[PDB]
C-alpha cells in the first residue's frame, strides 16, 4: 500500500498552537498559523520535509483569522482578528499590510482566480474587494466595498463560467430550463455577465452572512440576495459545470440553487442531511455533486447531488482504528482520487476510490471506495488538505502539524527476496525461492529497506540496523549511527551515502571505501544494484556507476548530467540500472517535482541517451559526450496510442537478463474534476482499463526498443514492486489476504503480502530455472525481436512438450507453419502433422493456421482466422465438430447455402443419436432426406412411422408403406396405400 | 476413458460424439475424415496414431492397402531413421529429401557431424532449389564444426543472399565477428556488417562501408570514435549523416572555425 | 453433398454431368487430355455410384425393388470396378455381405464362401457381422460347387468365365471387355469393334 510519511513539522519553540493550514494550490508549500500562550498570532512557511523556509516568519500582537494562498505566484494572503490584512511575497521577500479600513475579525478572504484581485471580509460585514500587483501590493483602493451590517461566513468566486459544462448547457436549454435559455441569450443580461470568454478580472463571487443568507455580486461590484436559509451556513460550493450554488446550514440542510448571469437564483432541491447536529461538520465536495461530510462521528456522510443517493464510510478495525473513533474534518485529492479524513484519536484514514481515472472501471455508492490503512499522528486531528500535484497531504492536530508524503511503503526486492514495510516500524518479508515470510519489528520509524538472499538492511534517517537470514529465523548482525538518505547492498558490503560521498561499508557499519562527487555533481540521493553492478543518482540530476564484482568498486560510468542530456528536467524521481551495468534507465521529474511522461535510458558503452515519451509515443535520441544540448534523431516506431494519458512511476531491471526491462505507468487526473449529466461514476462512465499499466521490454543495441509485454496491473495489486524472471513482483491488498486463509486469535498468522505475476512467454511454464531461465529468456528475446531462428536454437536443449505446446500456440499467432510443422514432431502430435499437409491443399495462409489452431485448442483463434479468410465453408464444418449447431445453421442460413441440405442432415444424425427422434424429423424434413432416413430410423418402432406417414401424406412414404405392407403380406392394407399413393402400376 | 475405450474398440462414431461433448474438435475433425475407412488395418493404424502408439501404428500401416502411411507419420514425426528405414523399401526417391529434413533436426539438436553427413547424402544432382538448401546445410555446419574456411568459402559461391545472412549470424553467435561482418558484407547487409565492425573496433572498414549504411546510429558511433581520433572533418561528415547537427555545428565553430559550414545545417532542425 | 447424404442415384447422375462439363471443357486444346481424364474418371464413378445405389438400397432398406441376379450381377461388377483406393460413400462390406447373400440364395455356394472370407478381412459393423456370423455358418454346411447357369459366357470366344478373376470385367481367355446392361448387369451379347484406316464414321454409316 502507500504508506504516508508523518514530516512532523520543525514548529519554532516561540510558536504556540497551530491554529489553520493551507497549502499552495499547486506548490509543494504549507503555510501555517500559531496561536501562542500570550494570545499573539503568528504564520510560518514550511517545506515539504516539515522543514521552516528561512525569513518567512510573520507576527502580530492578535490572532490569525484566515490564511489564502495566491493560485500560482508564490504569494500568501493572511487575515487577522483587528481587521488588518498582510500579504506576504516569498519569491521577493516582501510583506505589505493593506489600508486598514476594516475594523473587526478578517472572517473572509479569498484571492480571485486570475489571482490579480483578493476580497476580505470582517465580522461587522464589510466587505472589500482590491487590485495587487505582481509583488502583491495593492494599486490604489478598493474596486468594491460594501457594508452587510452582519457577519460575513464563507465566500466563493464563480470561475469564469464558459456556459456550464457547454453539453449540460445545451441539454438544460433543450429540456426547457429558463436560466440556461437567460444563459444564452445575449440580450437580458444588464449586468456584464457574458459567458466570461476571456482572461476577465475575474470579479463573479458568493458571500454568506451568518443570518444563513447568500448575497451575489456582478461584474459591476452591485449586490444581490440570491439566498434566504433557515440558519447559519455551515459550508458553500459552486458546482461551475451546472452554473448551481450548493448551501449547506449547520442544521445540515443541502440546497441546491441554478444561478443566471442576473443574479436571480431558482432552487433545484432542498434536502435535511442525516447527521449529529451541534458540531461544525467539515464538508467536502468530491469532484462536483458528491458530497462528504466529517460531522465529528464515526463515518464519513456521503451524499450524491445527481442521483439524489445517499451512502457512509465508517474505520474498520481490521486496519488498526479503534470502535466508535469520530471523524472531524475530510478533503479529497482529485489528481489520483484519494478521499483522507480526520481522527479524534489522532489517525488519518484513507479511502482510495475505485478509479475516476480517465478509462478506469467505475462502482456505486459505497462499493466506490477501499479503505487504506491509518496514519497515526500526535492528539486530536482538527484539519486536514490534500495540496501539490505529488499527491501530498497535511494534518493539523490540536499539538502539531504534518505533511504526509505518499511513498510505496519504501519498498524493496532483490535476488527472489522480497521486504514490505506493513507499519512505520514493521516489515514482512519473503523468501520468495523458499515461499517462506517472516515478520521483522523494529526499534525505529522506517524510512526505507533493501534485501539479498543472505540478509536486509533498514534506515531511519539517523542509524542503521542490518538483519540475516539464520535458517527459520531473521537476526541482528549489525546497528550503526549514519544519517543515510538511501542505502543499498551487494555481497558483505553496504552502500550509504554522506554529503558528497557513497561510502561502501561491512554489516558492522566499518567504512572499506569510499566513492567521491563534487559540490558541482550534487550529493548522492538515489542508489540501485543489479547484478554485479552499482548506480548512483544525485541532487541536480547527476549520475555515476560501478562495477561490483571487485570488493574496490571501479567506476563503471563517468558521472554524467541528466539535464545536459534531456533539457527542461527539473530533477531525478527514480534510477536503476541492467544485470550488464551497459544500461541505466532514469524516471526524470518537472521543475514543478511533478513525475514526467518521459523515461530515460543512457546507454553507458555508445555513451547517449535515448528518452521514451508516454505523451507522444516518441524515442529520442540525443548525444553528449563532446559538450552538446541536441537536436532529436526522431522514430514512429511505437504504435500503442492507448499509452498517451499514461506517466510512468516505477521501474525494473532483469537480474539475470540485462536486455529485459520493466515500467509501471500510472492515468494520472487533470486539475480540477468535472461531471456528466447522469449520476455516472466520474470517469468510469464508460468500460474498463487500467489504473495503472505495466510495461515490460526488450532493450537492443541492433532493434531499439521493443514493447514485450503491456498488461493491467491485477486488481489485487496497489503497485509494482519489482522483477525477476519468471516474475514480475506485485504488493498485495491486506484487504483481500484474509478473505481465503480462515485464522483463529492467539497466533500471529503472517499475511501473504507480495503477489508474483509471470511473464507472457512463461505462463504454465514458471518451474523454468537455471540454464532453462537463459535458454528461455533468450528465447522470448529472440521472439520478440523476430529473429525466430535463433529463439528456435535456444530452446534446443529443452525436451519439455509443454515448452513446444507454448512455442506452437504462438507458432499461430506469428503465422509461421514451417516451425509448427517441427513443434509438432517433437511433441508428438502426428494428426496436427497430417492435418498441417492435407490443409495445403487450400491456398491460404490463415486457412492452414486456422488447422492449426483447431488441433492445438485454440478455438476462438481458429474462428477469427476461418472469418478474416471469408472461408465460410471450413467455418461450418470447424462449428459442426465444436458441436455448435445453431452457429454452424446460422452461417449455412447466411453464407454457405449450398451445404445448408448437408448440414441439417448432420445436424438431425446428431439429434438421432442423441436419441431425440422428434427434433430430429423436423430436420431431416428440411433436408428433404426423410424420405430414406425416416423410415430408416423409425424402423423398430412401426407405429410411430405409421403416424408419420398418415401425416405428412406424401406420395413416395405412401409408397414405401405399401412396399413394408406387401412384403408382411397385408395386401389389402398394401392396395390401399398404394391408392393413396396413385401408383396405377 | 470412454473415448480412448472407443479408439481401442474402433467406434469411430461414438469416439466422435464422446470428443465432441469434451469440446476435442481437433480431434472430432480428424476422426471424421477416417470414418469412411473400412480397411481394418488402415482404420486401425490412424486409430493407433490418435493414442500415440507409433510402433503398433507402423506395423498396421505396413499391413494395410496403403503402406506409404508408415512412412508419412514417421516423418512427420521427426523420427528420421526409422522414416529412412522405410523410404528404402517403399520410396527411395524421398531418401535426399528426408536427409534433408534429417539434417536440419539434427542441426538444431548440435550432432553437426551426422547433420553435414546427412546434408552431403541429400545432394540429387537435379532440384537445384533443393540441391541449394543441402549445400545452404552444408555451409552453416561446416561453420559450426569450425571449418570457417569450407563453410565461407560455399556460402561465398552459393547464389543465396539469405545464406550469407544466416551464416553470418552463426558466425555472430560464435563471436566470429570478421567472418560475420564479410559475409553480412558481402550479402548487401551493409548495415548489420557495419555494426559487426564497430564490435570488432575496425573504424577503416566501417568508413568504407559508410557510403551504404543507412543507420544514424551507426554514424553516431562511427562520428564519436573519429572525434575520439581527432579526426573531425570524418567525425563531422558522420554527425551530419547521423542528424546529431549540434556536434557538427560545435565543430564548425569552436575547432574547424567555418561558420558558413555550420549555419547549411540549422534550417531542416529550426534549433 | 450427394454422396455424404447417401443420395448415390444423384450422384451417379452429377458425375455424369462433370463428365459432360469436362468433354466441352476439353474441345479448349490447352485442357483437352487433362479433361479427358476426368472425363473417363467421372464416368466410371457414375457407373460404380449407380451400382452401388442398389447395393445401398438392398443393405439399408427391409425390402428390395431390385431382383436378386441383378443385386448379384451389380455386386460382381463393383468388386471387379473398384480400384485400390475406395470412392467416398462406397461400401466394400455392403457389396460383399450382398454378394454373399445373393450367391447363397441364388446356388453360387463356392462364391458365397469366399465372399464372407473376404469379410471377415474388413471392419465390418455390428448389424452386418451378426448376419456374418449365421451367414458363414450356413453357408459352410451347403455344398462346394457354384450354378452353372450363373456363370457369364463371353460372346466374342463362348468362353465360360469364373464368377471373380484378378483380371476384373475382361474375359479370361480372349481379354474382351465385358458390356453391360445397365439396368441388371448382366453382359450384352455385344462386341464392340474398330473401322480400318482411312474409313470416316459418315462413311461407315453410309457402308452399314
Amino acid at each position: 500500500m502507500a504508506l504516508y510519511y508523518d514530516h512532523q513539522i520543525e514548529a519554532p519553540d516561540a510558536a504556540g498552537s497551530p491554529s489553520f493550514i493551507s497549502w499552495h494550490p499547486v506548490h509543494p508549500f504549507l503555510a501555517v498559523a500559531y496561536i501562542s500562550t500570550t494570545s499573539t498570532g503568528s504564520v510560518d512557511i514550511y517545506l515539504e520535509q516539515g522543514e521552516c523556509v528561512p525569513d518567512t516568519h510573520v507576527e502580530r500582537p492578535f490572532r490569525v483569522a484566515s490564511l489564502c494562498w495566491h493560485p500560482t505566484r508564490l504569494v500568501l494572503a493572511v487575515g487577522w482578528e483587528t481587521g488588518e490584512v498582510t500579504v506576504f511575497n516569498k519569491q521577493d521577500k516582501e510583506q505589505h499590510t493593506m489600508p486598514l479600513t476594516h475594523t473587526a475579525d478578517i472572517t473572509v478572504l479569498r484571492w480571485s482566480p486570475s489571482g490579480n484581485c483578493l476580497l476580505s471580509g470582517d465580522r461587522l460585514g464589510v466587505l472589500l474587494l482590491w487590485r495587487l500587483d505582481q509583488r502583491g501590493r495593492v494599486q490604489g483602493t478598493p474596486l468594491l466595498k460594501h457594508e452587510y451590517g452582519k457577519h460575513l461566513t464563507h465566500c466563493i468566486f464563480r470561475l469564469p463560467p464558459p456556459g456550464e459544462d457547454l453539453v449540460q448547457l445545451a441539454k438544460a436549454a433543450v429540456s426547457g430550463d429558463e436560466k440556461a435559455l437567460d444563459m444564452f441569450n445575449w440580450k437580458k443580461s444588464s449586468s456584464g455577465s457574458l459567458l466570461k470568454m476571456g482572461s476577465h478580472e475575474g470579479l463573479l463571487f458568493f458571500v454568506s452572512l451568518m443570518d444563513g443568507t447568500v448575497h451575489y455580486v456582478d461584474e459591476k461590484g452591485k449586490t444581490t440576495q440570491v439566498v434566504s436559509a433557515d440558519s447559519t451556513i455551515q459550508m458553500l460550493f459552486y458546482m461551475e459545470k451546472r452554473e448551481a450554488l450548493v448551501v449547506v446550514t449547520e442544521n445540515l440542510r443541502l440546497s441546491l440553487y441554478t444561478v443566471p448571469p442576473e443574479g436571480k437564483a431558482e432552487e433545484v432541491m432542498k434536502v435535511k442531511l442525516s447527521g449529529k447536529t451541534g458540531r461544525r461538520a467539515d464538508i467536502a465536495l468530491i469532484e462536483g455533486s458528491l458530497l462528504v461530510m466529517a460531522v465529528g462521528e464515526a463515518a464519513l456522510r456521503f451524499w450524491d447531488i445527481e442521483r439524489g443517493e445517499n451512502y457512509i464510510l465508517s474505520p474498520d478495525e481490521k486496519f488498526g482504528f479503534e470502535k466508535g473513533e469520530n471523524m472531524n474534518c475530510v478533503c479529497y485529492c482529485k489528481v489520483k482520487g484519494l478521499l483522507a479524513a480526520g481522527t479524534d484519536r489522532g489517525r488519518v484514514a484513507m479511502w482510495r476510490k475505485v478509479p475516476d481515472f480517465l478509462g478506469s472501471p467505475g462502482a456505486e455508492g459505497k462499493d466506490r471506495w477501499a479503505l487504506q490503512t491509518p496514519t497515526e499522528l500526535q492528539g486530536n486531528i482538527t484539519q486536514i488538505q490534500w495540496g501539490s500535484r505529488k499527491n501530498l497531504l497535511a494534518v493539523n492536530s490540536v499539538i502539531s502539524v504534518a505533511i504526509l508524503s505518499e511513498r510505496a511503503m519504501s519498498s524493496h526486492f532483490h535476488q527472489q527476496v522480497a521486504a514490505m514495510q506493513v507499519s512505520p516500524s514493521l516489515l514482512n518479508v519473503c523468501f520468495l525461492s523458499t515461499g517462506v515470510a517472516h515478520s521483522l519489528r523494529t526499534d525505529m520509524h522506517i524510512s526505507g529497506v533493501f534485501a539479498t538472499k543472505d540478509a536486509v538492511a533498514v534506515w531511519n534517517g539517523r542509524q542503521v540496523a542490518i538483519f540475516e537470514l539464520s535458517g527459520a529465523a531473521i537476526r541482528s548482525a549489525g546497528t550503526f549511527l549514519c544519517e543515510t538518505p538511501v542505502l543499498a547492498m551487494h555481497e558483505e558490503n553496504v552502500y550509504t551515502v554522506e554529503s558528497n560521498r557513497v561510502q561502501v561499508r561491512t554489516w558492522q557499519g566499518t567504512v572499506k571505501q569510499l566513492l567521491l562527487f563534487s559540490e558541482t555533481e550534487g550529493n548522492p540521493c538515489f542508489l540501485d544494484i543489479c547484478g554485479n553492478f552499482l548506480v548512483v543518482g544525485t541532487d541536480l540530476a547527476h549520475f555515476k556507476s560501478f562495477d561490483l564484482s571487485r570488493r574496490e568498486a571501479k567506476a563503471h560510468c563517468s558521472c554524467r548530467s541528466l539535464a545536459e542530456l534531456v533539457p527542461g528536467v527539473g530533477g531525478i524521481a527514480s534510477l536503476r540500472c541492467s544485470s550488464s551495468g551497459s544500461t541505466i534507465s532514469i524516471l526524470p521529474s518537472k521543475a514543478d517535482n511533478s513525475p514526467d511522461s518521459k523515461i530515460c535510458f543512457y546507454d553507458v558503452e555508445m555513451d547517449t541517451v535515448t528518452v521514451f515519451d508516454f505523451k507522444t509515443g516518441q524515442i529520442d535520441r540525443r548525444e553528449t559526450l563532446s559538450f552538446n544540448e541536441q537536436e532529436t534523431n526522431k522514430s514512429h516506431l511505437f504504435v500503442d496510442e492507448g499509452l498517451k494519458n499514461y506517466v510512468p512511476v516505477n521501474h525494473f531491471w532483469d537480474q539475470s537478463e540485462p536486455r529485459l526491462f520493466v515500467c509501471e505507468a500510472v492515468q494520472e487526473t487533470p486539475r480540477s474534476q468535472p461531471q456528466s449529466a447522469n449520476g455516472q461514476p466520474q470517469d468510469g462512465r464508460a468500460g474498463p482499463a487500467a489504473d495503472v499499466l505495466i510495461l515490460s521490454f526488450f532493450i537492443s543495441e541492433e532493434h531499439g526498443f521493443l514493447l514485450h509485454e503491456s498488461f493491467p496491473r491485477p486488481a489485487t495489486s496497489h503497485s509494482l514492486l519489482g522483477m525477476e524472471v519468471p516474475y514480475y513482483y506485485f504488493t498485495r491488498k491486506p484487504e483481500e489476504a484474509d478473505r481465503e486463509d480462515e485464522v483463529e486469535p492467539g497466533c500471529h498468522h503472517i499475511p501473504q503480502m507480495v503477489s508474483r505475476r509471470p511473464l507472457r512467454d512463461f505462463v504454465g511454464l514458471e518451474d523454468c530455472d537455471k540454464a532453462t531461465r537463459d535458454a528461455m529468456l533468450h528465447f522470448s528475446f529472440f521472439v520478440t525481436i523476430g529473429d525466430m531462428d535463433e529463439a528456435f536454437k535456444s530452446i534446443k536443449l529443452i525436451k519439455s512438450e509443454a515448452v513446444w505446446e507454448n512455442m506452437a500456440r504462438m507458432c499461430v499467432k506469428t503465422q509461421r507453419l514451417d516451425v509448427a510443422k517441427v513443434c509438432l514432431g517433437n511433441m508428438g502430435h502426428a494428426r496436427g502433422a497430417r492435418a498441417l499437409r492435407e490443409a495445403e491443399q487450400e491456398p491460404e495462409l490463415e486457412a492452414r493456421v486456422a488447422v492449426l489452431a483447431t488441433q492445438l485448442g485454440m478455438l476462438e483463434d481458429a474462428e477469427q482466422l476461418y472469418r478474416k479468410c471469408k472461408r465460410h465453408d471450413l467455418l461450418n464444418k470447424f462449428y459442426q465438430a465444436a458441436g455448435r449447431w445453431q452457429e454452424a445453421l446460422q452461417v449455412a442460413e447466411h453464407h454457405d447455402r449450398v451445404h445448408l441440405r448437408s448440414t441439417y442432415h448432420r445436424y438431425a444424425g446428431h439429434l438421432e443419436a442423441s436419441a431425440d427422434c422428434s427434433r430430429a424429423l423436423s430436420y431431416y424434413e428440411k433436408s428433404d432426406t426423410h424420405r430414406f432416413e425416416v423410415p430408416r430410423m423409425l424402423s423398430e418402432d412401426l407405429p410411430s412411422l405409421e403416424l408419420y406417414v398418415n401425416k405428412m401424406k406424401d406420395k413416395t412414404l405412401w409408397r414405401w408403406w405399401a412396399q413394408y405392407l406387401e412384403s408382411q403380406g397385408e395386401m389389402d392394407a398394401a392396395l390401399h396405400y398404394y391408392e393413396l399413393a396413385r401408383d396405377h402400376f | 476413458e470412454l473415448a480412448r475405450a472407443c479408439l481401442h474398440h474402433m467406434e469411430v462414431e461414438f469416439a466422435i460424439r464422446v470428443y465432441r461433448r469434451i469440446g476435442n474438435v481437433g480431434i472430432v475433425m480428424s476422426l471424421e475424415q477416417i470414418k469412411g475407412i473400412e480397411d481394418y488395418n488402415l482404420l486401425a493404424g490412424h486409430l493407433a496414431m490418435f493414442t500415440n502408439d507409433y510402433n503398433l501404428a507402423q506395423d498396421l500401416y505396413l499391413a494395410s492397402s496403403c503402406p506409404i502411411a508408415a512412412l508419412e507419420m514417421r516423418r512427420d514425426l521427426q523420427h528420421w531413421d526409422s522414416a529412412l528405414q522405410l523410404a528404402k523399401h517403399l520410396a527411395p526417391d524421398q531418401i535426399p529429401f528426408i536427409s534433408k529434413e534429417y539434417a536440419i533436426q539434427l542441426e538444431f539438436a548440435g550432432d553437426y557431424v551426422n547433420a553435414l553427413a546427412h546434408y552431403e547424402k541429400g545432394i540429387t544432382g537435379d532440384n537445384k532449389e533443393h540441391d541449394e538448401a543441402c549445400l545452404a546445410g552444408v555451409a552453416q555446419m561446416s561453420i559450426r564444426m569450425g571449418d570457417i574456411r569450407r563453410g565461407v568459402n560455399q556460402a561465398l559461391k552459393h547464389p543465396s543472399r539469405v545464406l550469407k545472412r544466416d551464416c553470418g549470424a552463426i558466425l555472430e553467435n560464435m563471436k566470429q565477428f570478421s567472418e560475420a561482418a564479410q559475409l553480412y558484407e558481402k550479402g548487401l547487409y551493409y548495415d548489420k556488417a557495419a555494426s559487426v565492425y564497430i564490435r570488432s573496433k575496425n573504424w577503416a572498414k566501417v568508413g568504407d562501408l559508410l557510403p551504404h549504411v543507412s543507420s544514424p546510429k551507426i554514424h553516431l558511433q562511427y562520428a564519436k570514435a573519429k572525434e575520439a581520433d581527432g579526426r573531425y572533418k570524418e567525425a563531422v561528415v558522420a554527425y551530419e549523416n547521423a542528424k546529431q547537427w549540434q556536434s557538427v555545428i560545435r565543430i564548425y565553430l569552436d575547432h574547424l572555425n567555418n561558420p558558413e559550414k555550420a549555419v547549411n545545417i540549422v534550417r531542416e532542425t529550426q534549433s | 453433398n450427394a454422396v455424404a447424404e447417401s443420395r448415390f442415384n444423384d450422384a451417379a447422375y452429377y458425375y455424369w454431368m462433370l463428365s459432360m462439363q469436362c468433354l466441352d471443357i476439353a474441345q479448349d486444346p490447352a485442357q483437352k487430355d487433362t479433361m479427358l481424364g476426368k472425363f473417363y474418371h467421372f464416368q466410371r464413378l457414375a457407373e460404380l455410384y449407380h451400382g452401388y445405389h442398389a447395393i445401398h438400397r438392398h443393405t439399408e432398406d427391409p425390402f428390395s425393388v431390385h431382383r436378386p441376379e441383378t443385386l448379384f450381377n451389380i455386386s460382381r461388377f463393383l468388386l471387379h470396378s473398384l480400384p485400390k483406393d475406395t470412392p467416398s460413400g462406397i461400401s466394400k462390406v455392403k457389396i460383399l455381405f450382398t454378394l454373399a447373400k445373393q450367391s447363397k440364395a441364388l446356388g453360387a455356394y463356392r462364391l458365397a464362401r469366399h465372399a464372407y472370407d473376404k469379410l471377415r478381412g474388413l471392419y465390418i459393423p455390428a448389424r452386418f457381422q451378426k448376419s456374418i456370423e449365421l451367414g458363414t455358418l450356413t453357408i459352410r454346411a451347403k455344398p462346394f460347387h457354384d450354378s452353372e447357369e450363373l456363370v457369364p459366357l463371353c460372346y466374342r470366344c463362348s468362353t465360360n468365365n469364373p464368377l471373380l478373376n484378378n483380371l476384373g470385367n475382361v474375359c479370361i481367355n480372349c481379354r474382351q471387355p465385358f458390356i453391360f446392361s445397365a439396368s441388371s448387369y448382366d453382359v450384352l451379347h455385344l462386341v464392340e469393334f474398330y473401322l480400318e484406316e482411312g474409313i470416316t464414321d459418315e462413311e461407315a454409316i453410309s457402308l452399314i
